[PDB]
């Protein structure tokens, strides 16, 4: 029953910065807490365990700290190699629970994105099938959320959406979102629109075409 | 009265992986020498696989020998089959059972069988990926390169053979409910370099060999 809160669920910072992220235990776990790096698609790799016994290989600016229920984990100037998520860890004898995730990323200002919409290709379309494609690009932060409206019926369980990691030079993120529909399904409908809801947005932006 | 219960059937490329467990009632796996035995299209039974008493001795059929993994849990009752490097051949009603009698003997019958689980070998291990275009329409615009229904991680793409590498987002790959891979890559351009200047995509599947290149113009 001990759960796990880290804090912040997302970490905006800059190169050579000292950052610190908090986890925060339900009820006192002593010193039984471990840090874990995770970068996209990678395994996690153990960074400091009994709260502060940094592993044998992890940098020196990874500082651990905190007993009972606060803790603490310390990057002291930043490298670019250390952008990532940070998960915190109660490992007990035969159970574990771990914090939802920090995600240290660059700090940027909000950019809001230029949205793009595609049409299905005739080549696609004459093979069964209709790609419906939204662009979201070069934007920040990460949190957008995208809404297909066929003939103005929102859409749900057609699309599926992927994000970039953060550009190398403008720290911005982008987005593609996929509307995926039959020729049949697709040939009954008129007007195909992606509504854009963003931060660095007055109100949603809806992009829009009609077949043909 | 005494109950197998094989699960972890279905469908698999050639060269893939599935593992099948296998249940019990009424009786404990301990003391039984566990089997696994498979009922291909043509009719016959093919002993696959046998798991002597506490996992001592394991023994496997020719063909499944180096491919195969038969393993006990005799604490929660469980015996499994790890099935890897995947063959066509393989096709087949998946059975686990159990050597077994009144009295237990150093040699006896099949007495107690599963339900039989199904597992299908698909021909194919690679699929190609077909490739559309995105084509455009404030003084800048994007297009880019639709890589659909293909397979299998991973697709690299690049632009203009790599000349063209500012302003490109290659995307992370979406596994579809069809078990195919779908992936987009995109470039932001200016408006008026459109007409003139020549785009296309060079879409890399190292897995199916494929070396596809589309060029994305208007209309
Ligand atoms: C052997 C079939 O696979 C068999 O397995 C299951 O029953 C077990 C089996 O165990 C065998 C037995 O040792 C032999 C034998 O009794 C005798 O000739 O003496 C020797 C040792 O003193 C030995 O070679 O027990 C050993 C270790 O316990 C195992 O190596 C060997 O698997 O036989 C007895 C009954 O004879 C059972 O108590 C065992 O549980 C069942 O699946 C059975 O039905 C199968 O026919």
């Amino acid at each position: 029953a001990v759960v796990m809160t880290q804090s912040p669920s997302t970490l905006s910072a800059s190169v050579g910065d000292t950052i610190t992220i908090t986890c925060r235990a339900s009820q006192s776990i002593e010193t039984w807490l471990a840090w874990y790096q995770q970068k996209p698609g990678k395994a996690p790799k153990l960074l400091i365990y009994k709260a502060s016994t940094l592993k044998t290989g992890v940098p020196s600016r990874f500082s651990g700290s905190g007993s009972g229920t606060e803790f603490t984990l310390t990057i002291s100037g930043l490298q670019f190699d250390d952008f990532a998520t940070y998960h915190c860890q109660h490992y007990a004898g035969y159970s574990a629970t771990f914090g939802q995730g920090t995600r240290v990323e660059i700090k940027r200002t909000v950019a809001a994105p230029s949205v793009f919409i595609f049409p299905p290709s005739d080549e696609q379309l004459k093979s069964g099938t209709a790609s419906v494609v939204c662009l979201l690009n070069n934007f920040y932060p990460r949190e957008a959320k995208v809404q297909w409206k066929v003939d103005n019926a929102l859409q749900s369980g057609n699309s599926q959406e992927s994000v970039t990691e953060q550009d190398s030079k403008d720290s911005t993120y982008s987005l593609s979102s996929t509307l995926t529909l039959s020729k049949a399904d697709y040939e009954k409908h008129k007007v195909y629109a992606c509504e854009v809801t963003h931060q660095g947005l007055s109100s949603p932006v809806t992009k829009s075409f009609n077949r043909g | 009265e005494v109950q197998l219960v094989e699960s972890g059937g279905g469908l698999v490329k050639a060269g893939g992986s599935l593992i099948l467990s296998c249940g019990v009632s009424n009786f404990r796996i301990s003391a039984h020498t566990m089997n696994w035995v498979r009922r291909v299209p043509g009719g016959g039974l093919e002993w696959v696989a046998s798991i002597s008493t506490s996992s001592t001795y394991r023994d496997y059929a020719d063909a499944v020998k180096g491919r195969f993994t038969v393993s006990r849990d005799d604490l929660e009752d469980f015996v499994y089959l790890q099935m890897h490097k995947m063959r066509v051949e393989d096709t087949a009603i998946y059975y686990c059972a159990r050597k077994g009698s009144d009295r237990l003997s150093d040699n006896d019958p099949f007495d107690a069988w599963g339900p039989g689980t199904v597992v299908t070998v698909s021909p194919a291990s690679t699929k190609g990926p077909s490739v559309f275009p995105l084509a455009p329409s404030g003084g800048t615009a994007a297009l880019g390169c639709l890589v659909k229904d293909y397979f299998p991680e991973p697709v690299t793409v690049s632009w203009n053979s790599g000349a063209l590498t500012s302003g490109v987002h290659t995307f992370p790959a979406v596994l579809q409910s069809s078990g195919l891979y779908s992936l987009s890559s995109v470039v932001t351009v200016p408006s008026s370099s459109l007409g003139t200047q020549t785009y296309i995509c060079n879409v890399n599947h190292k897995p199916s060999n494929t070396k596809v290149d589309k060029k994305v113009e208007p209309k």
